[PDB]
């Protein structure tokens, strides 16, 4: 819970 | 003014999107991606504009930086005097679809069954049911739970694709596209239908819009409600008609969403598109329909009214709602 997942 | 670029996901959304940008005038044109992540990443790098995502790809999106825009509004239950541009949405009802015939089965017995999902990643059909499992058997295993399954977007050679079938050749299986015949709402309602598998994630307005003579297609125009029923969480079975009553979770809306500096401009553009295209705009159904697809749902659902402004110029956290995106983020802990 907390990145961009590309 | 510049143009809209929007993604279509899949070659039936291609030529979808391609009859609209013509009869549009060129206000929108069309980018095309094999997958909504990949219409996801076109979008984060200015190749596209904007493309409408069930709440599951909102949360990827919306981790990346993009923003909700317009929401899907479908027909309310009740009287209301508002347009539908300014009605609230009322989120749909993700249930659990069985066959009235397959008699012993409820919520408490669906290890080891075979089940039939949107997608991986979308609302009802992966993210409410598997979260829910995971949690109640205490195990990130969700993969080795049903003893086959249709998961579009999952490994092709695992079990959670095993009983997906790919387009007219066996191409393609389980992508996460129209090309899949197990794909999206009605693709795995179908896989329920011919009893591919025994329990099908999807909401509660795909049972109707699909049995009774509301589709006339080949697979479902023969079939009748009451031979199927909802799965409660309660260990118990309902008719179809007791949705409010059996369901999984209540969902948010499908909605468009772009990046945060051509929001404001997507929004417009839709709004007058939708007034020329949508439900009894000037021109559906005589030139073009921006929410009919024949039953298959394409760019849009086919229940789709209206696109409606949304209140408070939402995040996507507060668009999803805090409940829906807590259920997400642990359930991607097993992942
Ligand atoms: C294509 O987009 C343009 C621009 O928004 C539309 O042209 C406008 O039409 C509106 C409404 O009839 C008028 O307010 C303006 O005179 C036009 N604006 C500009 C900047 O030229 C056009 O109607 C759209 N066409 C289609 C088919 O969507
Ligand atoms: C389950 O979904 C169906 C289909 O969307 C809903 O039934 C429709 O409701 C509208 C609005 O009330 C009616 O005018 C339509 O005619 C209904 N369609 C069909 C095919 O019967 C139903 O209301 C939903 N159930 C719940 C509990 O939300
Ligand atoms: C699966 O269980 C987790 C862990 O209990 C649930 O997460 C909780 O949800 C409630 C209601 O939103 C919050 O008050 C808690 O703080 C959350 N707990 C944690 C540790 O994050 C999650 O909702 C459950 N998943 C589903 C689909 O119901
Ligand atoms: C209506 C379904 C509930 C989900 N939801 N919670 C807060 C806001 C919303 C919705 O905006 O889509
Ligand atoms: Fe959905
Ligand atoms: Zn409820
Ligand atoms: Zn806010």
């Amino acid at each position: 819970l907390e990145a961009c997942a590309f | 003014y510049t143009r809209v670029v929007w993604c279509a996901v899949g070659p039936e959304e291609q030529k979808k999107c391609q009859q609209w940008s013509q009869q549009s005038g060129q206000n929108v044109t069309c980018a095309t991606a094999s997958t909504t992540d990949d219409c996801i990443v076109l979008v984060l790098k200015g190749e596209a504009d904007a493309l409408n995502l069930d709440g599951g790809y909102i949360y990827t999106a919306g981790k990346c930086g993009l923003v909700p825009v317009l929401a899907e509004n479908r027909k309310s239950s009740k009287h209301s005097s508002l347009d539908c541009v300014l009605r609230p949405t009322e989120g749909y009802l993700a249930v659990a679809v069985v066959k009235k015939a397959n008699e012993g089965l409820t919520w408490n017995s669906l290890k080891d069954k075979k089940s039939c999902h949107t997608a991986v990643d979308r609302t009802a059909g992966w993210n409410i049911p598997m979260g829910l499992i995971v949690n109640q058997t205490g195990s990130c295993a969700f993969d080795e739970f049903f003893s086959q399954s249709c998961a579009p977007g999952a490994d092709p050679k695992s079990r959670l694709c095993a009983l997906c079938a790919g387009d007219d050749q066996g191409l393609d299986k389980c992508v996460p596209n129209s090309k899949e015949k197990y794909y999206g709402y009605t693709g795995a309602f179908r896989c329920l239908a011919e009893d591919v598998g025994d329990v099908a994630f999807v909401k509660n307005d795909t049972v109707w819009e699909n049995t009774n003579g509301e589709s006339t297609a080949d697979w479902a125009k023969n079939l009748k409600r009451e031979d199927f029923r909802l799965l409660c969480l309660d260990g118990t079975r309902k008719p179809v008609t007791e949705a409010q009553s059996c369901h999984l979770a209540v969902a948010p809306n499908h909605a468009v969403v772009s990046r945060s500096d051509r929001a404001a401009h997507v929004e417009q553009v839709l709004l007058h598109q939708q007034a020329l295209f949508g439900k009894n705009g000037k021109n559906c159904p005589d030139k073009f329909c921006l929410f009919k697809s024949e039953t298959k749902n394409l760019l849009f659902n086919d229940n789709t009214e209206c696109l409606a402004k949304l209140g408070g110029r939402p995040t996507y956290e507060e668009y999803l709602g805090t409940e829906y995106v807590t259920a997400i983020a642990n359930l991607k802990k097993c992942s």
